[PDB]
């Protein structure tokens, strides 16, 4: 790979984060990708 | 944070 995921913390989904990227406590908000910025967006699959 | 690689 290798493909970088964060999980939210607020709803534990996780997200794909670009590669070399981090807070403590992460979420959906501080997503760098418009895409998947918001709790409501559903999980990418691997 | 918690992070994990998945091998893409
Ligand atoms: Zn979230």
């Amino acid at each position: 790979s290798d493909q970088t995921w964060v999980q939210c913390d607020a709803c534990l989904k996780w997200r794909k984060l670009p590669d070399g990227m981090l807070p403590e406590k992460w979420y959906c908000s501080n997503n760098p990708d418009p895409q998947f910025r918001n709790c409501e967006v559903p999980e990418e699959p691997e | 944070a918690r992070t994990k690689q998945t091998a893409r």
